[PDB]
RNA sequence: GUUUGACCUCAAAUCAGGUAGGAGUACCCGCUGAACUUAAGCAUAUCAAUAAGCGGAGGAAAAGAAACCAACCGGGAUUGC
RNA sequence: AUAUUGGCGAGAGACCGAUAGCGAACAAGUACAGUGAUGGAAAGAUGAAAAGAACUUUGAAAAGAGAGUGAAAAAGUACGUGAAAUUGUUGAAAGGGAAGGGCAUUUGAUCAGACA
RNA sequence: CGUGGAGGUCAGUGACGAAGCCUAGACCGUAAGGUCGGGUCGAACGGCCUCUAGUGCAGAUCUUGGUGGUAGUAGCAAAUAUUCAAAUGAGAACUUUGAAGACUGAAGUGGGGAAAGGUUCCACGUCAACAGCAGUUGGACGUGGGUUAGUCGAUCCUAAGAGAUGGGGAAGCUCCGUUUCAAAGGCCUGAUUUUAUGCAGGCCACCAUCGAAAGGGAAUCCGGUUAAGAUUCCGGAACCUGG
RNA sequence: AAACUUUCAACAACGGAUCUCUUGGUUCUCGCAUCGAUGAAGAACGCAGCGAAAUGCGAUACGUAAUGUGAAUUGCAGAAUUCCGUGAAUCAUCGAAUCUUUGAACGCACAUUGCGCCCCUUGGUAUUCCAGGGGGCAUGCCUGUUUGAGCGUCAUUU
């Protein structure tokens, strides 16, 4: 057969890579504080007849969902909302769920002024943990 | 090392030469020339089934 | 007569000293070094000649300039002088 | 023993030139004596004194040339910064930080806001 | 050859200056491990090959 | 006006200022490209789109924000496990 | 986020221990060979400290014998320990064209236990 | 049964001597082996419960290293040939000088060079190894000295040939070709009938470079001098080229 | 009976096994991004008071300057250090320099330490000659400057 011995991948560095990933997460959190390490992701329905019984996290909120929530795409991107321009809305229940998520996020975040004294607060590292995906 | 015992230019001298048919170092002018090579029974050769 | 008597007629030189690598490998009639490839711009080397690459590679000589590059990088390519 | 650089640096060009010539004469005399006495430790300090005088002279000349070329667009290449070849060929800070007017307007209008998930 | 080139003569001069045994004071140094000149050359033993 | 010029194209200068070569090459992006070997017999497949050869980069390179996947209640740049 | 048997700087091992581990633990890609492309070795260990044996004597000398240094010279730059093959001397024994081995005992040498 | 390493344990053994090695001594096992004494040695090592593997040799014309018989044996018998005295020296068949006998016999065992070698040349000191005997000697070992050019060569020219540029192939490393397929570079005159501080009129033409220490080619001889230099130094007498 | 051959034992040889050592190798993991026409990698030749290597360096040559440390280096020689301190050293650090002949290698060549050309300057009683010193003269391509070529196109009577 082929010369397989010249291409053997052994993962001796599994623990080292885990340590490096945790260090990278801590470094990025310190550099980015106090905003979280992740953007707000919408709830979408999984494709195909095998997985369409579940909902999961999509890439970003649609322009229609952002406009219904009352924001612009640029401002939502600046305040930490993932926006996807190619996903389309054809499901009223999903549309309402995403609008509700955006409104709850806006209620639960605090945006610091561009000029002036900052109200100091501890950073929460996971928007996904703060706003979990729930199966309806 | 995967290259241990294999960084040698040696070839067998053939059958009927009044010496063993192990590959032997070519060239000349040094004590290395004519010595056995590549075998697990040879000094400086490769071990049997090298560890991986 | 192809052995010992024929060995007595050897008094010429196929190769002389090469200006680039200093070996006795500059073929006189071809005006080309069989070791480094002079006078071609590139230095001769082959992937089947791993031992030759090791013999002639970087670090076998003095590295007159390249030795200090690591120290200068570590200090950040600084300019000026220590102000006591 | 030998000469000291900080004592040399307080002198003029002609004094340094005369000192260098005297040191060269002394070196010639020591090399004459070395033919009879193989161990002559003074040769080392005379050689180092010659090297130090040359170093100070070159320092003064190069500083004068730097002052002459101060505040000019084009400098001698041995007075320019060394760095590395790639570092010299790289873009400057101004060129790297250049932006288009459209991008500048976008950056002014919508910068990365500072926020936290607390309330 | 009698009519030789300067490159050859310069290499010959360097070989002549290299042709020597060890200085005796080398042997007296602390932790000295050099006991003989292992690169010594003679005109009738190893040819310089130009 | 058989003159005086405006242009176009093409040159020259040790003209003013720059830039390319070569090295290294573990990893990367292209080109080019066998045979030993292992089998079969709609004259072949395999080794292998590999070794060797050539060209070109960086600290990573390449890829990358759909002329995509799908056929679902649809997903939504690229990469890797 | 992925790759990294080159470069620079670090930390480690149920790995090897000088015929092993890289070819190279040492002035190793060295010495040496070849016209050339290239081929390519062997080679670590006195002692804690050189204190590396002053001096006398024999010898032309290398050296020997005394002496001395040192815990040790049963460590003398042949140097930690110092196996086997093979060799010398001393002592015992056998041997009329091999020797070696097994069972049993004689002879010579040598030796342990039990000794209340 | 035995070996290298690993976890645990024996608060295991050890400078009043660990490991190793030798041993006409002692014991236990059917055996693989285990244990004790003596000598030598000088710094580490073992029993048991487990873990682990590059774990056990008489062979492979096995590998590397070392050593025997052969064996003081075969041999050191081509190139006609050696001898006497003295000196030196511890030591003389082999060194030095003298005295003799011979040889190469000018197509030399003579005197110079080319290729090649690279200090082997010469002096002083000097014998461990090398000179298949010897050695006081040496092309050996140690320390130094020595190669002087306008006229001798290279350097210059071109020969068979080698090989850039202008171009044209080739994915490309590179290949063809050597004057073509090129705007490929020098010189003369001028007060250019003046338009006023801008160069006008003419002339001739073919290709880089490398390639000979025996081809071609400017010009030097004599005498003396050194331990070793010599048409080069010294003395005398010349010549060439350029200005 | 000796000698000789062989066996056994003690000591001495030969040789370098064994044991104990180890500034080396091998494998794994982590961090970083930095060669070169401002001349790299590599090569040759040189350099130390007395060196042939290894190591370091370039006619300023086992090196100069700067900063730190604070008394060595050592084989010998020689500095010591005003010790009440701008100060050893084969020390550390390294930001200023020097950096032969080369090498992609760049005036033309190179089996030659061969042959030019340009500018400035200096010394030889020098308008002419010679020599020394300093600095230069590669190719492809880009932007610009200057000088040009060609009925290729066009304008050119108050
Ligand atoms: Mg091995
Ligand atoms: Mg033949
Ligand atoms: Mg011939
Ligand atoms: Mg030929
Ligand atoms: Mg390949
Ligand atoms: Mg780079
Ligand atoms: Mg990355
Ligand atoms: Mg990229
Ligand atoms: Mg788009
Ligand atoms: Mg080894
Ligand atoms: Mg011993
Ligand atoms: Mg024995
Ligand atoms: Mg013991
Ligand atoms: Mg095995
Ligand atoms: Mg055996
Ligand atoms: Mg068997
Ligand atoms: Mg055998
Ligand atoms: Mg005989
Ligand atoms: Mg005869
Ligand atoms: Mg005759
Ligand atoms: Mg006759
Ligand atoms: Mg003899
Ligand atoms: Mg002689
Ligand atoms: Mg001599
Ligand atoms: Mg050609
Ligand atoms: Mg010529
Ligand atoms: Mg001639
Ligand atoms: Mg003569
Ligand atoms: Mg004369
Ligand atoms: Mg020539
Ligand atoms: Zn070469």
């Amino acid at each position: 057969r082929k010369h397989w011995q010249e291409r053997v991948k052994v993962h001796f560095d599994q623990a080292g890579k885990k340590v490096s990933r945790r260090n990278a997460r801590a470094t990025r959190a310190a550099k980015i504080a106090p905003r979280p390490l992740d953007l707000l992701r919408p709830v979408v329905r999984a494709p195909t007849v095998k997985y369409n019984r579940k909902v999961r996290a999509g890439r970003g909120f649609t322009l229609a969902e952002v406009k219904a929530a009352g924001l612009t795409a640029a401002y939502a991107r600046t305040i930490g909302i993932a926006v996807d321009h190619r996903r389309q809305n054809r499901n009223q229940e999903i549309f309402d769920a995403n609008v509700q998520r955006l409104k709850e996020y806006q209620s639960k975040i605090i945006v610091f002024p561009r000029n002036g004294k900052a109200p100091e607060a501890e950073q929460v590292l996971s928007a996904a943990a703060t706003f979990p995906i729930a199966q309806p | 090392s995967e290259k241990a015992g294999h960084q040698t230019s040696a070839e067998s001298w053939g059958t009927g030469r009044a010496v063993a048919r192990i590959p032997r170092v070519g060239g000349g002018g040094t004590g290395r020339s004519g010595q056995g090579a590549f075998g697990n029974m040879c000094r400086g050769g490769r071990m049997f089934a090298p560890t991986k | 007569g192809k052995g010992t008597p024929s060995f007595g007629k050897r008094h010429n030189k196929s190769h002389t000293l090469c200006n680039r690598c200093g070996r006795r490998s500059f073929h006189v009639q071809k005006k080309t070094c069989s070791s480094c490839g002079y006078p071609a711009a590139k230095t001769r080397s082959y992937n089947w000649g791993a031992k030759a690459k090791r013999r002639h590679t970087t670090g076998t000589g003095r590295m007159r300039y390249l030795k200090h590059v690591s120290r200068r990088f570590k200090n950040g390519f600084q300019t000026g002088s220590a102000s006591k | 023993a030998g000469v000291k650089a900080y004592e040399l640096r307080t002198k003029s060009k002609e004094q340094l030139a005369s000192q260098l010539v005297d040191l060269k004469k002394e070196l010639a005399e020591l090399k004459v004596q070395k033919l009879s006495r193989p161990s002559l430790p003074k040769i080392k300090t005379v050689r180092k004194s010659i090297a130090c005088v040359l170093t100070v002279i070159n320092e003064q000349q190069r500083e004068a040339v730097r002052q002459l070329y101060k505040g000019k667009k084009y400098q001698p290449k041995d007075l320019r910064a060394k760095k590395t070849r790639a570092l010299r060929r790289a873009l400057t800070k101004f060129e790297a930080s250049q932006v288009t007017e459209k991008q500048r307007k976008k950056q002014i209008a919508f910068p990365q806001r500072k926020y936290a998930i607390k309330a | 050859a009698a009519q030789k080139s300067f490159r050859i003569k310069q290499k010959m001069a360097k070989a002549k200056k290299q042709n020597r045994p060890l200085p005796q004071w080398i042997r007296l140094r602390t932790n000295n491990t050099i006991r003989y000149n292992a690169k010594r050359r003679n005109w009738r033993r190893t040819k310089m090959n130009i």
